[PDB]
């Protein structure tokens, strides 16, 4: 299998298109990205109208040969990475499934489904969304397999448009010590109050910055807005290194300082945070408090 | 079912001009349709500002996401939806009337071709949109649609109160709107005269007195009346409190 986004329930273009591996490597938020896409289909051979249809109905020929032509054709272009082994399930004439694709499937299902009082309304929604992903897991049910299938799709599509916008307007300001970004506005905002949806966002973010000739590793930090609260959503990032690097220089992962920053500026100063969540890096805070808390947790040691 | 977009001659309706000479359509084709609608433009500033900011949120970028809350918090429905339930209400039910609204809508009828007698035999010319039985059978028609919307088998009061509701809107902004068109004007310098001389600014008196005082006098009532309220349309001296008794100048 492959580091593709719904290869077996997409068309081959948008599993290409979407893959964040690619993109990052192949910058496609600009319109040379299209271009070498565009090379890498012409070298390889499969007509872009083939290439856009579903997968069930994709020629038997260039299924069967998907290998070979991947072998031969992506070494020029350094994608020779994507190639993994996985597991795939099968139980009847219903079809073949994947464990990428199944636990794509759960996460987005997780996320879309169905002051202190629509907090409390939005933590019941998560966990009626939480029920009802645990009711699809039984293989009784695939009308809640399909949707999450689709709403997978969907928000992929959703977190590109936003991503694109966010790197073309370099809203990514280089501090000293760790890159600051902040969505003040934009559209389908209100969809970014989920952590996981905002945790996605930030490691495509993550991705593409690493992605990149730069060589200083430091940490993101990434807020939203809900204007019905009038709070920012906040939360603390690692970086990551490169996929395709060794063993060597793995010595121990990247640690998160930010919960312990959090905590401790908390400590410090009466600031009007809601620090509650169970993964300690993410802490809810006032819009109007926002700036000097970011100015302290500039001028502490992290 | 015929539903037709038009404009007046000389773009803006042009109030000031009379109301015949600004539709060229003859007496024949209006009384097929049953249900005209002058929609004239106005500026408050305030209806104004609501438009734009209701455009400035319609553009792509909001409207996208918006809308869609409305199919998640039960407000509306899409469109395919409501073309199966169309669909569904135009085959199945068809409803009746009671006598209640028989009678209801008998006096209705009555009412208005009297209201239409007396502004033509003020106007002295034949109105430009006509009320005929073509239109008390249009009312029945939009009270059998608005029981046959709710599956109801019979039709009752309910409707047939929305569906005046609906004809006299009609009615009231098309046929009825402002029926004179602009003893001739030398009655009404007079009469302003008087009220200016005779009654001083923050003082008040009786309607029944002036009826009655211009009575007596060469106006008459049906002088009096158009001039009163005419006054009041002037709306810079004149001034109604406590119902129609209180004949205030601010």
């Amino acid at each position: 299998d492959y580091y593709l986004f719904l290869l077996r329930h997409s068309s081959l273009y948008d599993s290409f298109y979407y893959s964040n591996y690619v993109n990052a490597k192949l910058s496609l938020w600009n319109e040379n990205g299209k271009k070498r896409l565009h090379k890498m289909f012409a070298r390889m051979g499969i007509p872009l109208s083939t290439a856009q249809e579903t997968w069930l109905y994709m020629d038997h020929s260039i299924k069967r040969e998907l290998g070979i032509i991947f072998d031969k054709n992506l070494d020029r272009y350094g994608l020779q990475d994507i190639i993994r082994d996985g597991f795939v399930r099968t139980l009847g004439y219903r079809g073949s499934i994947s464990a990428s694709e199944f636990v794509e499937a759960l996460t987005a299902l997780l996320e879309v489904g169905n002051s202190a009082q629509k907090l409390t309304n939005l933590r019941k929604r998560w966990v009626s969304n939480f029920w009802l992903s645990w009711d699809a897991l039984d293989d009784r049910k695939v009308e809640l397999l399909n949707r999450g299938i689709q709403l997978a799709q969907d928000l992929q599509r959703a977190i590109f448009n936003t991503g694109v916008a966010i790197l073309e307007k370099k809203l990514i300001k280089h501090l000293r010590i760790y890159r600051l970004c902040v969505l003040q506005d934009g559209p389908d905002l209100d969809l970014y109050r989920n952590p996981l949806t905002l945790l996605r966002l930030g490691n495509w973010l993550i991705e593409c910055c690493a992605e990149s000739e730069d060589k200083q590793l430091l940490p993101m930090v990434l807020a939203s807005i809900d204007e019905n609260t009038d709070t920012y959503l906040v939360a603390g990032l690692t970086p990551r290194y490169p996929r395709g690097l060794d063993t060597i220089h793995t010595k121990k992962p990247i640690l998160n300082n930010f919960s312990m920053a959090f905590q401790q500026i908390t400590a410090e100063t009466d600031a009007k945070v809601r620090i509650d969540n169970f993964e300690s890096s993410i802490i809810e805070i006032r819009r109007e408090d926002l700036s000097p808390f970011l100015e302290k947790l500039t001028l502490s040691g992290l | 079912s015929v539903l037709a977009a038009a404009n007046p001659i000389y773009g803006r309706y042009d109030d000031l001009k009379s109301p015949g000479d600004n539709i060229d359509f003859q007496t024949t084709i209006l009384s097929r349709f049953d249900m005209i609608f002058i929609v004239k433009d106005d500026h408050n500033e305030e209806r104004d500002i609501s438009i734009a900011n209701h455009v400035i949120n319609i553009h792509t970028g909001n409207a996208n996401a918006m809308q869609n809350q409305q199919e998640e918090n039960g407000s509306e429905i899409s469109i395919e939806k409501m073309k199966r339930y169309i669909t569904y209400c135009r085959l199945k039910c068809a409803p009746r009337l009671s006598p209640q609204a028989a009678e209801k809508l008998s006096s209705n009828f009555v009412t208005i071709r009297k209201q239409l007698l007396i502004n033509e035999l003020e106007s002295t010319e034949r109105s430009s949109i006509p009320i005929t039985i073509r239109q008390l059978e249009a009312i029945i028609r939009i009270t059998e649609s608005l029981a046959k919307l709710e599956l109801s088998p019979i039709a009752q009061e309910r409707h047939v109160d929305e569906a005046i509701r609906l004809f006299q809107a009609s009615t009231m902004d098309a046929a009825s709107q402002d029926p004179i068109g602009g003893t001739s004007l030398s009655e009404i310098r007079r009469f302003e005269q008087e009220l200016k001389r005779r009654l001083p600014i923050g003082w008040s008196t009786s309607y029944q007195t002036l009826r009655r005082e211009f009575v007596d006098t060469h106006r008459f009532s049906q002088l009096a009346l158009d001039k009163a309220l005419y006054a009041l349309e002037k709306h810079e001296t004149i001034q109604l409190r406590h119902q129609g008794q209180n004949i205030y100048r601010s």
